């Protein structure tokens, strides 16, 4: 029991901000197994067409040499102290972690600067890191579901960066040089929007003083006002369809407006996507699921997958639904989505509420687990709000949410919106847009 | 346009307060139609119907 | 089972482990095809009667406390071998531009400081890759196949630990013509390690690995579960992890040398999958 | 807080808010600095052919 | 799921209005069809409302078709509808039938 | 699918979702109480 005392007994994340304008945070927990993570706010949406897929190569030269321990010594010295690195970069962020132990850890915050801002460029490397990510493009024009987030992505956002990918076109990827990166390097990873942040067995004050370090004396340091700025992207509504009939399955996505980061609006959703979410044909007692959507796509065998989601950016969003089909149910996996969300919208009862309630404090406690994930959501939680709001105040704002809230915020982002439709694969039985426009409301 | 948008708002969300308005605007359309129809009827003549030589007479 | 054999590792490990059993370890964990609907509830029923006794059940709780959930124990519980070694080989033409050939002898049992000293060979060997895009600048055995195959491969180690035996080896996921030399070098790689050519610091950086692999396999409160679990049911009782990982560093380079000699000089299994007209069979091995 | 100031045929936007001078690129300012280099030339062969108390006459505008 | 799609009603009128596949490229030709189902409902209507006024009578017929003129409400109008719509009906089936040889959709 | 994204609509959009900073949100009102606007007056004439 004391479970609401066990809300107050979440640790905090201390908060400070070094002189080079370096924003650190660390939750000093009794793990002596500890992650150490840089966040970057530096994605595709600050590059440009001819800048496309800039910091997805940086990701794959940030590891591959320095001037101070060339080549293989960073490899060599990291697999010499057992810590495990990791890397990802977005449209958005790019974070950096380090999954180590509490007595390596000096040594990986001084190669994590070294890894962060010495970055040695040869030609070799970028010719090598050419072919390969090209491979890679080559590869990864087979793993369907991203190959349907780009395609959403550009057909959503058209003009606007935000409709890039990560890696970009391949003939910019395949034409630049080092000037470009450089230039890249320069303007981007900046010690202002920069994020520290770490947990497990380690002071706040000991990773202040490894930053006092190391991370005081960065660059600091911008370039002729060239800096960048979000600006307001410009959402479309609209629709793309690959249609190439030599495919077993078949890959549906639809999307509408997102709330950003601020209002309370996110919460509700989440109250949304906590009712429908997932579902995979793996799963047992499926003639008897609490969703209604996956009691008939189980009882009448629609899909073979589905999940009903939410993405956030800057200001902005995508919401909405992604599925795995045959062809010869598409128009019944949509028109019940459709029927499901007309019935959240307009008839938003009590118990199903009470379940989204459930659900989304199941979630939130789940994702809530393993050093990585915590400090992971330290890292974007801060370059998305400024602060690592806690668990109790979670809690606060999930209790503030009944039936009627959500139906007021079903009413405002889904009866008769502009969506965004990708169709990809064998999608012949895909309804048309104006027919889908129609269903988004049922008058009766 | 701005007050098109509140138009919006307030006579086109659901379907009762929408179809309540299309019934109002169409009784006043059939009371401005019909009065138009009369006036332009017995205003494009005026030396040949029956109201004049029914007053008259 | 088609969502799980939709990878080609899941009949690797498979296969090799029907490969090194005459017997109870060489079970599958899926269902075959032939089997399909043809179950009775009669075995259920006497698999419910004489497995889910009193005597193998262990129940731990992370989030409650000990005497609520030992007194729902007390009320709702009230209800009451040695795999041999096979040696050999499987083959299956499977053609996919993905050889597969996993390598495998007999190491030891659970629990015991010589399967602390396979684990430390395996870090030797190599294991996963700690850089994501790395280049993986410690396993020799990496080093060694680069040297000799300038392709995209898979080379990696194995370890398999069980209460009455227990399997270790390798693992190449290579190229259609490329397969022999790859394995070759691998197997001449172990040959000279186990010929006595051992570094202390790869042995301490091996301890590293083993130290923090170990330690970040109970990250995960559901890992951490997992881990308690198997030691309170396995070995009698639980231990805390600082002699644990104690006794891991505490183990000695001649056992490394001697398990790389039982390894080596013992019988091959093996299982190997795919386009295989290019593969050393045994005696070419 | 404002209707965000329509540009039209008349309507002169002003160079407070462009608000292309946010995100400047530094080909951006490349080319304002290609543009300081134009004028530069210009004015310093403007000074070369004008302050001249030998010539005597107009100054010959090419661009006229 | 669906209730147009499991009523046996409904099952007919979605394979042949709702969910029939037709090509896009279709320019004002293939109103015909529609405007001839049209122009029989609606000259069904118009007869039904003479034969609610009409006799077959040889004395009395052409009396009767006055009387439905003049006398009854909306007759004239009415007979004059019966009339002008069996005109069009005869112009979107000629207009129709001239489609049908002209595109070549004779072959069924 | 890397080297696929969209041609423009600059040819065929309304003035308020033409400039690429402006957003879609204040521009959607206008837009349904135009289009619904004719679609309600269509009704009260086949109606009436
Ligand atoms: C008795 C009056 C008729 C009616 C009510 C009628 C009804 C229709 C309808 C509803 C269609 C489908 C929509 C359209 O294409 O316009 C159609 C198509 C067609 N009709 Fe008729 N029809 C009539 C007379 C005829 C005649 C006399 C012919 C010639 C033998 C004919 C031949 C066709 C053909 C060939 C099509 C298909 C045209 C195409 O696919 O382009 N119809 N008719
Ligand atoms: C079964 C339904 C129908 C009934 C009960 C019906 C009834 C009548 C009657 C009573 C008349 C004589 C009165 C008059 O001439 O206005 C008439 C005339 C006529 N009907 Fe029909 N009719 C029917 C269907 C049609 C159809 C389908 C057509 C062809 C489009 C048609 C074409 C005509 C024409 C051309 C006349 C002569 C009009 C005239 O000379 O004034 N009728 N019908």
């Amino acid at each position: 029991a004391t479970y609401a005392q066990a809300l107050q007994s979440v640790p905090e994340t201390q908060v400070s901000q070094l002189d080079n304008g370096l924003r650190v945070a660390s939750e000093q927990s009794s793990q002596p197994t500890c992650t150490v993570g840089v966040w970057i706010d530096a994605g595709s949406r600050y590059e440009t067409e001819k800048n496309n897929g800039a910091g997805y190569f940086v990701e794959h030269l940030a590891f591959k040499g320095t001037k101070n321990r060339p080549g293989n010594a960073l490899e060599k010295e990291v697999e010499s102290m057992g810590a495990h690195l990791n890397a990802y970069s977005t449209r958005e962020h790019t974070a950096y972690y380090i999954k180590a132990l509490s007595k390596d850890l000096p040594k990986a915050v001084e190669l994590l600067a070294d890894i962060v801002q010495n970055c040695s460029l040869e030609d070799s490397q970028i010719e090598k890191e050419r072919d390969v990510i090209l491979q890679e493009l080559q590869e990864n024009d087979t793993s369907m579901r991203d190959v349907v987030f780009n395609y959403l992505h550009a057909t959503a956002f058209q003009g606007t960066p935000l409709a890039q990918s990560v890696e970009g076109p391949s003939e910019n990827v395949r034409k630049l040089s080092r000037a470009d990166l450089t230039e890249y390097l320069s303007r981007h990873y900046k010690a202002p929007r920069m994020v520290l942040a770490a947990a497990g067995g380690l002071e706040h004050r000991q990773l202040l003083d490894l930053a006092q370090k190391h991370f005081s004396g960065l660059s600091g340091t911008y370039d002729e006002d060239a800096v960048p700025t979000l600006t307001p992207c410009r959402f479309t509504g609209s629709e793309i369809r690959h249609r190439e009939d030599g495919l077993p399955l078949a890959h549906v996505a639809i999307a509408v407006e997102g709330p950003g980061w601020a209002n309370p609006d996110n919460v509700a959703l989440q109250v949304a996507n906590a009712i429908i979410g997932h579902y995979d044909c793996t799963y047992g007692g499926g003639m008897h699921l609490s969703s209604p959507l996956a009691s008939v796509a189980v009882t009448n065998k629609l899909c073979q997958s589905f999940q009903t989601f939410n993405i956030c950016y800057a200001d902005t969003g995508l919401l909405g639904a992604h599925f795995v089909c045959d062809h010869m149910s598409i128009d019944d996996m949509m028109f019940v989505l459709q029927g499901q969300w007309m019935r959240l919208c307009t008839s938003a009862t009590e118990s199903e509420v009470v379940r989204g309630k459930n659900l989304l404090r199941n979630a939130l406690v789940s994702h809530l687990d393993g050093t990585t994930p915590v400090c992971e959501d330290i890292g974007r939680s801060l370059l998305t709000y400024g602060r690592r709001i806690p668990l109790a105040e979670w809690e606060s704002r999930i209790a503030e949410v009944d039936a009627r809230v959500v139906r007021e915020v079903c009413s405002k982002y889904f009866y008769d919106q502009c969506p965004a439709v990708a169709g990809f694969g064998p999608i012949e039985q895909l309804p048309d847009y104006n027919r889908i426009r129609s269903g988004m409301f049922w008058l009766r | 346009p701005t007050l098109t948008a509140r138009l919006y708002s307030l006579l086109f969300r659901r379907t009762s307060t929408f179809a309540l308005t299309i019934v109002v605007g169409a009784l006043f359309f059939e009371r401005a139609f019909d009065q138009g129809a009369d006036a332009i009827y017995e205003h494009i003549n005026e030396g040949k119907l029956w109201k004049h030589i029914k007053h008259k007479y | 089972k088609a969502v799980a054999f939709q990878n080609p590792q899941a009949h690797v490990i498979e296969n090799l482990h029907a490969a090194a059993y005459r017997n109870a370890l060489a079970n599958s964990l899926y269902c075959p095809d032939y089997r399909i609907g043809k179950v009775t509830p009669d075995e259920l029923h006497d698999y419910v009667q004489n497995h889910f006794t009193s005597a193998r059940m262990a129940l731990i709780g992370l989030g409650v406390s000990h005497p609520v959930l030992k007194q729902v124990a007390e009320q709702f519980l009230n209800i009451r071998a040695k795999a041999k070694y096979r040696g050999g080989e499987i083959r299956e033409q499977n053609g996919d531009s993905l050889v597969h050939a996993a390598l495998v002898a007999e190491s030891a049992a659970i629990g015991s400081a010589e399967a602390n000293a396979f684990s430390v060979l395996q870090h030797v060997l190599g294991a996963g890759p700690h850089v994501k895009r790395g280049s993986n600048a410690t396993s020799s055995l990496y080093q060694a196949v680069a040297k000799g195959v300038h392709q995209p491969f898979d080379v990696s180690a194995f370890n398999a630990s069980y209460s009455d035996s227990g399997l270790f080896g390798f693992y190449t996921i290579s190229q259609a013509a490329s397969a022999g030399d790859v394995i070759k070098a691998a197997y001449n790689q172990v040959k000279t390690i186990a010929q006595g050519n051992l570094s202390n610091p790869d042995v301490q950086a091996a301890k590293n690995k083993l130290k923090a692999g170990y330690l970040m396999s109970v990250e995960s409160s559901e890992g951490f579960l997992d881990e308690v679990g198997c030691q309170a049911l396995a070995a009698g009782s639980y231990t805390p992890p600082s002699t644990v990982l104690q006794q891991i560093d505490a183990v000695a380079d001649a056992d490394v040398i001697n398990a790389a000699k039982k390894f080596v000089s013992g019988r091959k299994s093996m299982a190997a999958s795919g386009n295989l007209g290019h593969t050393p069979f045994i005696d070419e091995l | 807080s404002f209707p965000k100031y329509e540009p039209s045929r008349l309507a002169s936007l002003p160079t407070t808010l462009d608000p292309a001078e946010y995100d400047i690129s530094s080909e951006t300012r490349k080319a304002q600095a290609e543009r300081l280099a134009i004028r530069s030339r210009l004015k310093r062969e403007y000074q070369l052919q004008y302050n001249d108390p030998s010539r005597r006459g107009v100054v010959e505008d090419p661009a006229l | 799921i669906n209730i147009r799609k499991t009523h046996p009603l409904m099952k007919i009128v979605n394979n042949a209005f709702i969910d029939l596949p037709a090509p896009s490229n279709i320019s004002s030709w293939w109103n015909f069809g529609s405007l001839l189902g049209i122009c029989l409902i609606l000259q069904i209507l118009t007869g039904l409302f003479l034969a609610m006024h009409y006799t077959p009578d040889t004395t009395t017929a052409f009396s009767s078709v006055t009387h439905i003129c003049r006398d009854v409400n909306y007759g004239w109008i009415i007979r004059y509808m019966h009339a002008n719509g069996a005109s069009m009906f005869f112009i979107c089936l000629f207009m129709h039938v001239g489609r049908g040889l002209y595109y070549g959709s004779y072959t069924f | 699918h890397t080297d696929i994204k969209v041609p423009d609509f600059s040819d065929y959009r309304r003035p308020e979702v033409l400039d690429s900073t402006k957003s879609s949100k204040e521009s959607s009102e206008a837009r349904k109480g135009f289009s619904y606007l004719i679609t309600a007056t269509t009704t009260v004439g086949v109606a009436y």
